[PDB]
RNA sequence: AUCAGCUUGUUGGUGGGGUGAUGGCCUACCAAGGCGACGACGGGUAGCCGGCCUGAGAGGGUGACCGGCCACACUGGGAC
RNA sequence: GGGAGACUGGAAUUCCUGGUGUAGCGGUGGAAUGCGCAGAUAUCAGGAGGAACACCGGUGGCGAAGGCGGGUCUCUGGGCAGUAACUGACGCUGAGGAGCGAAAGCGUGGGGAGCGAACAGGAUUAGAUACCCUGGUAGUCCACGCCGUAAACGGUGGGUACUAGGUGUGGGUUUCCUUCCUUGGGAUCCGUGCCGUAGCUAACGCAUUAAGUACCCCGCCUGGGGAGUACGGCCGCAAGG
RNA sequence: UCGAAGGUGGGAUCGGCGAUUGGGACGAAGUCGUAACAAGGUAGCCGUACCGGAAGGUGCGGCUGGAUC
RNA sequence: CGUGUAUGUGCGUCCAUGAUGAAUCAGCGGUACUAACCAUCCAAAACCACCGUGACCGCACCUUUCGGGGUGUGGCGUUG
RNA sequence: GGGGACCCACAUGGCGUGUAAGCCUUUACGGCCCAAGCGUGAGUGGGUGGCACAAACCAGUGAGAAGCGACUGUUUACUA
């Protein structure tokens, strides 16, 4: 659950995490990892491409079953729900029958000891995957696909995953953590039930060293900044630039979402926040 | 709530001769075996205030029957507390 | 170990004869499970009190189960799980 | 209790000194406890009693005089 | 309708989408801020989301008290009648202590249809920082914690024994006119309304569910303000208690 | 060795005073107001949160020590 | 670490022991293709009885001086 | 705020280590103890010297208020 730390230190004093009591394993598996290395928020051009970001604690990469479709008909028992910090969820390994394992991303409320299937055959226990011709409306789904066997991209968010709404046609629709709706296909890849670690919404961060561990860089406000640096530098005193806010990089507040996708066609319509 | 069979079998497995029911045993037997059962129950259902209500009456009522096993006799309380292995 | 009531409702899409299978398939997991016994009668093809589903018609099969909670929600879960099915509950026989 | 914990010769035993007399009265060595919500330790007041006044009684108030003790002798100590 | 978790239903409001359809719709003691001519109101079809369960529903049931009601499942507490098998002084109340607790308020993270502090306008008045109208931010919902106060009322602590009745309701045992249908008649215990003796009370009034006549223990009061306030102590992150 | 007086240093209690401020009561009479007592012209009161020179107003929940029908 | 000598343990290809395994002909899953039997629920080609009356034919009363119209019954027909 | 140096006694004391030897066995590069030997802090008494016994070097000044900034951090290499 969430372990709040004592004070020991002025600098600890509000650091509180998610204590994983949900780990089974410590040492990941050696075969699956694959080289990597923080990239320092730095293409292989040499120029910083992002700021804020970069630089920290190098780590390990591997492989996860995002796009499960290549085994079905086979059964697999939960391995070992381990940690991997490159995702805000967890990951938990499987034991397949024909002996092939692979990552896949740890639903809410998954102990070791469940049966998972993958394919038309799959029950409703989360974990499965399976196209949406195999699925009731209403349902609450993550991990989901875009088309019949590409991969999956979408709804991964620990705590908030895409729910289905209904079928008509060849087409399905999806409703987003955003309150919004977006046509897709009805033969999509889709697994069912929520993402685990809710409470990591719950983690209070504590102070810098974790931060520059986590990857992020410290954030450098505008109206202390320069003038030549920045629209908003500048100033004898605090003050907010003059003028409303605009990133530095030229352009201010307002729509950036470039129209005219080839799933724009496939969108009802855009996010309302705040209702 | 226990039923017939396994409460049968405790009066019967606890009581001192086949007939006796209402024996200070049997008695402390089925109010162990019943807060056993409904506390592993409120280990997941959580607030139930009016079942804790029976937890509390339920308790002090055993409270009261094994401070009358003490007061009557020192041996039988002793072996009472002996063979459900409790503290007191 | 307790009588239970059940009634089942089904889209009008499907025939009459097709029913008497699906349910005795449906109840074959109670069946295979707890030694159990059932009675079975049918009788469909009444006008509903409203659309339901955008539907206007169904039949009404109601069994009679003597059997284990779980093995009735088990039979919940699969059941309503379906989608030609339309509303269903179970009932206890007994005193409660 | 608009005072909840107090105490370290403090508590208990043994061996020594001590005093008219027993005794942590004093010393050494052993053990950790005694007193505590049937009000300890703290704070304010005040000499106690036979008596006096009041009240049918219960009770309340009080310690003039006398008398039975207690404590002091400008303040604090010590000894023959 | 005792409690908790899960699943599920319909009506209604609002919003969105698409027809039809035209200059008004909403409003009060009267009118104007409000939305329309960019197509409102109205009305049909569909969808979305949140809250709460109209009738049954009552001076009725349960819970110790706050309180509790759309169904379904799951687990569970309390109470009642008969046989009376068994335990054989285990009973009661309970200072300090500990647990539960209306609404509002606070933190974190979600939800948020309707309603609605605060705040804007429009209206009345000599005057409105109100009563009225149009909007609507906390909150009202969910989970985990918190505060622990209400005219928290039956303004009456609990338990036991005794003391005339009549009229309804609920639950269960029996017996007899006996159709053996019948709130038929009778006996019994528990709960809950109304009116009434003796009695008590200053009066209103209570009257077997006592404020009657007693027993056991517990809290509270000693003229009104000051004041349920200052200081001190305890709890709470704070409001505060 | 003990030992009264004296001096070092910080904790409690009793206090006395202290600019100014907060609150209360008594004066009598004046301005601002209509709060409550009759359905006091918005039923009252209680707990609580917000607001306003002021009595008060509103929200939520609770009682009738509320009158008509 | 890396190249060679050849003798000693010593092994099959060209003999053949072992372990097996697999691509060929003849039919069956009380389950249960097709005329029924026993038990159960409902109703398409309206038979009997009552009631409501699109509309029609009218008997008696009320109503404006008579008219519209309203009230009870009969003969069907059944908006249903 | 108190003690801190040296010597003696308590003390052939306590502690660690561990031989000979002893105990044992799946017998070995084996487990238990361990006289002897080696090393060893701590305290209480008695006495002694100096002005001064953490005497050298090394080695926190403390307390009371109020302003800004929550704190550790980084920067005007070469005026902050
Ligand atoms: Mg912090
Ligand atoms: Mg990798
Ligand atoms: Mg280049
Ligand atoms: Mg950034
Ligand atoms: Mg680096
Ligand atoms: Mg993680
Ligand atoms: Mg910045
Ligand atoms: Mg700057
Ligand atoms: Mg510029
Ligand atoms: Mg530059
Ligand atoms: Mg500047
Ligand atoms: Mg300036
Ligand atoms: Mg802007
Ligand atoms: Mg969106
Ligand atoms: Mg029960
Ligand atoms: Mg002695
Ligand atoms: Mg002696
Ligand atoms: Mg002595
Ligand atoms: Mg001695
Ligand atoms: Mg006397
Ligand atoms: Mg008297
Ligand atoms: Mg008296
Ligand atoms: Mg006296
Ligand atoms: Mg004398
Ligand atoms: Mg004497
Ligand atoms: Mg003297
Ligand atoms: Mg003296
Ligand atoms: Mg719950
Ligand atoms: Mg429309
Ligand atoms: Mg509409
Ligand atoms: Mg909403
Ligand atoms: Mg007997
Ligand atoms: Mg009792
Ligand atoms: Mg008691
Ligand atoms: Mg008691
Ligand atoms: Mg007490
Ligand atoms: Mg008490
Ligand atoms: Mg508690
Ligand atoms: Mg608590
Ligand atoms: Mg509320
Ligand atoms: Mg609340
Ligand atoms: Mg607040
Ligand atoms: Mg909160
Ligand atoms: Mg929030
Ligand atoms: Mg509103
Ligand atoms: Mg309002
Ligand atoms: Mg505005
Ligand atoms: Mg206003
Ligand atoms: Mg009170
Ligand atoms: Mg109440
Ligand atoms: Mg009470
Ligand atoms: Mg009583
Ligand atoms: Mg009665
Ligand atoms: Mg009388
Ligand atoms: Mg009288
Ligand atoms: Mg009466
Ligand atoms: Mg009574
Ligand atoms: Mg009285
Ligand atoms: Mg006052
Ligand atoms: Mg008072
Ligand atoms: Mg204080
Ligand atoms: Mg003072
Ligand atoms: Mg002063
Ligand atoms: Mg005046
Ligand atoms: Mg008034
Ligand atoms: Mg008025
Ligand atoms: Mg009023
Ligand atoms: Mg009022
Ligand atoms: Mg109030
Ligand atoms: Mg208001
Ligand atoms: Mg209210
Ligand atoms: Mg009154
Ligand atoms: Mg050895
Ligand atoms: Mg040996
Ligand atoms: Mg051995
Ligand atoms: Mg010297
Ligand atoms: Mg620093
Ligand atoms: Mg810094
Ligand atoms: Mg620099
Ligand atoms: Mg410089
Ligand atoms: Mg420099
Ligand atoms: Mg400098």
């Amino acid at each position: 659950g969430i372990r709040k730390y004592k004070p020991t230190t002025p600098g600890r004093r509000g650091a509180s995490v998610s204590d994983f009591a949900e780990i089974t394993r410590s040492t990941p598996e050696k075969s699956l990892v694959r080289p990597l290395h923080g990239k320092g928020g730095r293409n292989a051009h040499g120029r910083i491409t992002t700021r804020h970001k970069g630089g920290g604690h190098k780590r390990a990469y591997r492989v996860i079953d995002f796009r499960r479709h290549d085994k079905d008909g086979v059964n697999a028992k939960v391995a070992h729900i381990e940690y991997d910090p490159n995702r805000t969820a967890n990951i938990a390994l499987l034991h397949y029958l024909d002996g092939e394992k692979r990552y896949i991303i740890a639903p809410q409320g998954l102990k070791q000891g469940d049966v998972i299937e993958s394919g038309a055959n799959a029950d409703i226990k989360p974990g499965n995957n399976l196209p949406l011709r195999n699925i009731p409306a209403g349902t609450v789904i993550h991990a989901v696909e875009l088309r019949p066997g590409g991969g999956a991209k979408l709804a991964r968010s620990a705590g908030v995953s895409i729910q289905l709404l209904g079928k008509e046609g060849t087409y399905a629709a999806l409703r987003m953590p955003s309150g919004e709706i977006r046509r897709v296909d009805v033969r999509c890849r889709a697994t069912v039930g929520e993402v685990g670690n809710a409470e990591q919404s719950n983690i209070n961060w504590g102070k810098a060293g974790r931060m520059r561990w986590k990857g992020k860089r410290p954030t450098v406000r505008g109206v202390v900044m320069n003038p030549v640096d920045h629209p908003h530098g500048g100033g004898e005193g605090k003050t907010s630039g003059g003028r409303h806010p605009v990133s530095p990089w030229g352009k201010p507040e307002g729509r950036t979402r470039k129209p005219n996708k080839p799933s724009d066609k496939l969108i009802v319509r855009r996010r309302r926040t705040g209702k | 709530a226990l039923t017939a069979e396994q409460k049968k079998e405790i009066l019967g497995q606890y009581g001192l001769h086949d007939t006796d029911t209402g024996s200070p045993e049997a008695q402390v037997a089925l109010l162990t075996k019943r807060i056993q059962d409904l506390t592993e129950h409120l280990k997941v259902h959580k607030h139930d205030h009016h079942s804790r209500r029976g937890l509390l009456l339920l308790v002090g009522r055993r409270r009261r029957l094994l401070k009358y096993v003490a007061q009557v006799d020192v041996a039988r309380y002793r072996s009472l507390i002996e063979r459900l292995g409790l503290r007191r | 170990m307790r009588p239970y009531e059940i009634m089942v409702i089904l889209d009008p899409t499907l025939d009459e004869r097709t029913v008497a299978p699906s349910l005795e398939t449906f109840l074959n997991v109670i069946r295979k499970d707890g030694g159990t016994v059932d009675k079975v009668d049918i009788w469909g093809r009444r006008r509903l009190a409203y659309e339901i589903a955008k539907h206007a018609e169904g039949i009404y099969a109601v069994i009679d189960v003597k059997a284990e909670p779980a093995t009735v929600s088990e039979l919940d879960r699969q059941l309503n799980l379906n989608e030609s099915v339309l509303r269903t509950k179970v009932l206890r026989t007994d005193k409660h």
